[PDB]
RNA sequence: CCGAUAACGAACGAGACUCUGGCAUGCUAACUAGUUACGCGACCCCCGAGCGGUCGGCGUCCCCCAACUUCUUAGAGGGACAAGUGGCGUUCAGCCACCCGAGAUUGAGCAAUAACAGGUCUGUGAUGCCCUUAGAUGUCCGGGGCUGCACGCGCGCUACACUGACUGGCUCAGCGUGUGCCUACCCUACGCCGGCAGGCGCGGGUAACCCGUUGAACCCCAUUCGUGAUGGGGAUCGGGGAUUGCAAUUAUUCCCCAUGAACGAGGAAUUCCCAGUAAGUGCGGGUCAUAAGCUUGCGUUGAUUAAGUCCCUGCCCUUUGUACACACCGCC
């Protein structure tokens, strides 16, 4: 156990989904590539944790509304 | 006081031969790498020297 | 569980008993035969290798910790 | 050839002034003498030029007398001086080895002359304490109580 | 008078019990008669799907 | 075919109870040439079952300090022990190993915490993983003390421990202890 | 039958024990540190060294010439590094010069026997802390 | 070089110099707005630049 | 069917070589062979009085496997555990005199020589007989 | 964190972060790391292997006289994210199982608001106040002492044995140190003498260049022992010899021959611990003129049991009571 995302990654993911919904997609690697340039994240570890949550929310939003 | 016995006893070696270069104490002295430093003094001056506790 | 007084060497009663009964049962080890015959066990090592040189038993393992022999195959 | 015990066997036999076992190996059995260890036993039987795989009860009479003269006169048979007990002795300055109660007599001699000269070591001996400078605050209480 | 020993197949693990987690309630149906299922309190690591021995039949499992 | 220790095929062995059939790793896909593989079988739950049982035997042999890492010694111990049993019984030593574990498996136990105020020892059943783990541990601890102060070798004393357990002659340490565990479970059922 | 420059070099390590196997075209033989696999120090694990050559038989070893240099670790770690080095070296040489279709039909047997024959163990060791004799063991504490 | 000292001892000696220099400058320019110091060492020369608030003092 | 010393069992090779040294009356031995122990950490002198032939066989192949090895290299190789009694055990190097005597005795037998640097290395005649005994011990062992 | 929700949005701490471990036959390169190829050899051969086998033998930056970074070093990057699948779950946060993968929880470092009259004036030319200050509690020298033992306690090491001890043989590491302002003190190869501790002369090294391919122990292979307080144990003690020091007695240490004490798995109790972990087993550093049973690291061999709970012990939150607020060591 212990795979809970922090509010830092959670909030940042919701922002970038709202501001760039079109450019994102269902692929994690594509998401971490677009997140590489649109936002300035210093850490790669933080970078792909954000993209991991974004790919998780992309599946949710394609089949139902979410909080964002 | 008289010259013959004021420094008659040698200290070429042992714990009294060595002292801290900041405070002249003779306990907990680090001699590695030519440091010659009282250990509490070394913990004080480590950052200026260049020692970093990476982990 | 008081004492063992294991025999350092053979005598009239044991030497013949070893030569007549040892190559008959399945497990022939210095430990087993020393328990059965109350012999020392350093004697058991010397006796078993002499029995092996006499052709009455066949070697199985030949290890430093334990050497194991067995009876000949009947035929 | 790994046969029975011989007729000329001693199950218990007397060497010097005390008894030594027979069922044990020759070198490891003669060490029962008060003054011979396993090194001394091996090096005198090697100079005695006899077997080492046979027990003490296999020691025929001429072997018995052979090895006792060796162990009583070691230096005369090219045993090195540094192998000995009483090397460069305090009485005669003569190398020798002490055996049986002869060890006990030389041991007693040192102890009584140490008390006689009133050295610190002898005083500790007399008081039943340690002599080699080891501490006594925590250990050794079994020897007193 | 002694009941025959048989086997029981684990369906699901109810949880832990015994005030230390040492025991484990489990729902088991006999393979002789798969209709009947009882709760038995096992000792040791049990997964779901594996089967286990039973020296008796009537005795169920209470708490602890 | 696989020939553990150069012989003793694992294709003709069977497990009589389905309780332990699904927890013994003597089968073909779990048949190893030697009882030595640092396969990380204790990293998570329910991995030790898929580890070969002979590997478990050598694991449970190294005990009590003086040999806690000497896997090479336990391998030659079970090697000579397999030879000894194969000599004096003739059948498959892996088969007699499986049978010995089956017999020594304690099918019931006590929880000892049945009642809070006063110790009650509620009688309970035993999971299969506990069945094998206790059975192998009883066999290895029986072998440990069967030759503590005697001439008998560790390989031989382990061998007769296995034989008596596999034949259910009740003179084995495992059979005595298992029976005792059953008796108390009957007593406080 | 005369094709030169047909060689690979594949390493393999476990617990700071690297073992580089050099593979090339040649008649079927095997040597580690200049001596055959049979003449090795832990002969109780000698079955594990010949275990890879027993899986796919000597026929897939008869057309190859492989020699291994080993450094580091202990006896067990060297042996394990060597046997995985052999499997990795043969499988890579086969993949390099002939079809991977037949490379698969030996790779599948290798992994389904023992994945460590092709995949190195990631575990090395844990550092010692200043609170006890070892990595996690702590010194005795006493209250009275 | 045998007349020379090991590089490890050299860096230690440098940090010893920097630490002592910093402490002496601190105790000397404590009232003069002392802030810090740096050294650039070259085979030709070694330079000491003292950073302070009131350089005219 | 050529055989190198590396291609036989070293346990059987060493005893074969020492028996050859026993037969060949050329190898000189000192007169203290029945007296001293082989190292500082040894509690007892070796059980074989032919230990000198055994050791000379050992150091023969040791200089075969790698050259440039001197006395301190030899005492390092033959060093072992020392119980230290109540103290925890340590590593004690072998005795210098026993290794020196072996090196100078093989020197006298003239199948080893001083290098351009320190240590000693085999002569061509040296490994000639070593590969000669390794082949014959291989042929006897294999059949 | 998700969720109900008079709250919404934040900030510290956790996280994030730095270092470290595993993977990249991807890039960058190396005579202070090397690897394949080749030329000489040396030996094995020759039954015939001959594109034969071994070489830590010599050379191919001896610079024109081969390539390359797989192995080593270390930079820049990548790589893992619960990402894919299935199941459970409010179907949310997540949990579990599996394929593929080097890795599906690597270890540390740092670390909140505050409190403990917690420990340190004997770390300091950090320090207030008091004491002493020439018959000195300043300071130096000499000797003794910090070790001293009717006893109790703690941390440990050595063992109680045959899963072993001894004898011999085979035999694989990784941390990391190494010649000094004061400061006279380094790691050491080889050769010779000595049984050993050691001694003598040449060397090398301020170091990926030398020690050093760190030929470590354990373990492995053979012989002996044989259940005997025994060849376990090496305590105690006698004699002798070397190293260091101005000095070895109250034994500095080390070496050899002696004697061989309790101890046969330890009561009530009690400590530490979940994967390269425990545990065995050595080796470095710090201490050092002399030196580790200590400590801190490193490596080797390497498991049993569990993926849970509040029963015990502690700790935290909520509720509750208060005559406490110097806050229960309280008030009275
Ligand atoms: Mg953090
Ligand atoms: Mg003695």
């Amino acid at each position: 156990m212990g795979r809970v995302r922090t509010k830092t990654v959670k909030k940042a993911a919701r922002v970038i989904i709202e501001k760039y919904y079109t450019r994102l997609g269902n692929d994690f690697h594509t998401n971490k590539r677009v997140c590489e340039e649109i936002a300035i994240i210093p850490s790669k570890k933080l970078r792909n944790k954000i993209a991991g949550y974004v790919t998780h929310l992309m599946k949710r939003i394609q089949r139902g509304p979410v909080r964002g | 006081g008289h010259q013959q016995l004021y420094w008659s006893h040698p200290r070429k070696f042992g714990q009294g031969s060595r002292s801290c270069r900041v405070c002249s104490n003779r306990h907990g002295l680090i001699r590695k790498y030519g440091l010659n430093m009282c250990r509490q003094c070394f913990r004080q001056y480590a950052k200026d020297i260049g020692f970093i506790k990476l982990d | 569980r008081d004492k063992l007084n294991n025999l350092v060497l053979f005598d009239k009663a044991t030497y013949d008993k070893l030569c007549k009964e040892v190559p008959n049962y399945k497990l022939i080890t210095p430990a087993v035969v020393s328990e059965r015959l109350k012999i020392r066990g350093s004697l058991a090592r010397a006796a078993l290798q002499e029995l092996l040189s006499k052709g009455l038993i066949k070697l199985v393992s030949k290890h430093r910790a334990q050497v194991i022999y067995t009876r000949n195959t009947k035929g | 050839m790994s046969l029975v015990i011989p007729e000329k066997f001693q199950h218990i036999l007397r060497v010097l002034n005390t008894n030594i076992d027979g069922r044990r190996k020759i070198a490891f059995a003669i060490t029962a003498i008060k003054g011979v260890g396993r090194r001394y036993a091996h090096v005198v039987l090697r100079k005695a030029d006899i077997d080492l795989t046979k027990r003490a009860g296999e020691l025929t009479e001429d072997e018995v007398e052979r090895v006792i003269t060796i162990m009583q006169n070691p230096r005369q048979y090219k045993i090195p001086d540094w192998f000995l007990n009483r090397q460069k002795d305090v009485k005669d300055g003569k190398y020798s080895q002490v055996l049986a109660n002869g060890l006990d007599n030389k041991l007693r001699e040192d102890l009584e002359r140490l008390k006689k000269i009133r050295a610190h070591r002898g005083l500790r001996h007399f008081w039943g304490l340690r002599v080699r400078g080891q501490h006594t605050k925590t250990t050794g209480r079994r020897g007193r109580t | 008078r002694v009941q025959p020993i048989k086997l029981a197949r684990v369906t699901k693990v109810l949880g832990r019990t015994g005030s230390q987690g040492q025991c484990t309630q489990v729902r088991v149906e006999f393979m002789d008669d798969t209709s009947r299922s009882i709760i038995r309190n096992v000792k040791g690591p049990v997964r779901e799907g594996d089967v286990l021995t039973l020296l008796e039949s009537e005795r169920e499992a209470r708490r602890l | 075919d696989i020939k553990l220790f150069g012989k003793w095929s694992t294709d003709d062995v069977q497990i009589n109870d389905i309780s332990l059939q699904d927890y013994i790793a003597v089968k073909e896909k779990y048949a190893k040439y030697l009882p030595h593989s640092a396969g990380r079988y204790a990293a998570k739950r329910f991995r030790k079952a898929q580890c070969p049982i002979v590997e478990r035997l050598t694991n449970s042999m190294m005990m009590h300090g003086r040999n806690n890492g000497k896997k090479l010694m336990t391998v030659r111990i079970v090697k000579h022990a397999f030879e000894i049993i194969h000599l004096l019984t003739g059948e498959n030593p892996l088969q007699v190993l499986v049978n010995a574990i089956i017999n020594s498996g304690p099918r019931e136990d006590s929880t000892r915490i049945g009642r809070a105020g006063t110790v009650r020892r509620q009688a309970v059943d035993v999971s299969p993983l506990r069945r094998v783990n206790q059975a192998i541990w009883l066999l290895c601890t029986g072998a440990r003390e069967a030759a503590f102060r005697n001439i008998k070798t560790i390989a031989e004393c382990l061998a007769d421990e296995l034989i008596n357990a596999a034949k259910g002659s009740s003179n084995s340490y495992a059979i005595k202890k298992k029976d005792e565990l059953e008796r108390v479970a009957k007593s406080n059922r | 039958s005369k094709g030169p420059l047909q060689s690979v070099q594949v390493f393999g390590r476990k617990k700071t024990a690297t073992a580089v196997a050099h593979c090339k075209r040649g008649n079927g033989l095997i040597k580690v540190n200049g001596r055959p696999l049979e003449m090795i120090e832990p002969r109780t694990l000698q079955y594990k060294l010949l275990e890879p050559v027993l899986l796919l038989g000597k026929e897939r070893f008869a057309g190859v010439d492989i020699r291994v240099r080993v450094k580091g670790g202990g006896h067990v770690a060297q042996i394990y590094a060597i046997r995985q080095s052999i499997s990795k070296a043969l499988v890579a040489y086969y993949q390099k010069y002939v079809d991977e279709a037949s490379k698969k039909e030996i790779k599948d047997i290798l992994i389904q026997y023992d994945r460590t024959l092709l995949v190195a163990d990631p575990r090395r060791c844990e550092s010692k802390k200043f609170g006890g004799p070892g990595a996690r063991a702590r010194y005795q504490k006493s209250y009275r | 070089m045998a007349v020379q000292i090991s590089k490890k001892r050299k860096f230690v000696a440098d940090g010893i110099f920097k630490a002592e220099l910093n402490e002496f400058l601190t105790r000397e320019l404590a009232e003069d707005g002392y802030s810090g110091v740096e050294v650039r060492v070259t085979p030709t020369r070694t330079e000491i630049i003292i950073l302070a608030t009131r350089t005219q003092n | 069917p050529g055989v190198t010393v590396k291609d036989v069992n070293q346990q059987e090779f060493v005893r074969a070589l020492a028996a050859f040294l026993k037969k060949s009356g050329k190898l000189k031995v000192p007169e203290w062979v029945d007296t001293v122990k082989l190292a500082k950490h040894k509690e007892l002198a070796p059980y074989d009085e032919n230990w000198f032939y055994t050791r000379a066989a050992s150091t023969a192949r040791h200089l075969y496997l790698r050259g440039g090895a001197g006395v301190g290299s030899m005492t390092k190789i033959y060093g072992g555990r020392q119980r230290n009694g109540v103290m925890p055990s340590h590593f004690s190097r072998g005795s210098k005199s026993v290794a020196r005597r072996v090196l100078q005795a093989l020197e006298g037998l003239k199948m080893v020589e001083k290098d351009q640097d320190g240590g000693r290395k085999l002569t061509p005649q040296g490994q000639r007989d070593l590969d000669r005994i390794a082949g014959q011990v291989a042929a006897a062992n294999k059949k």
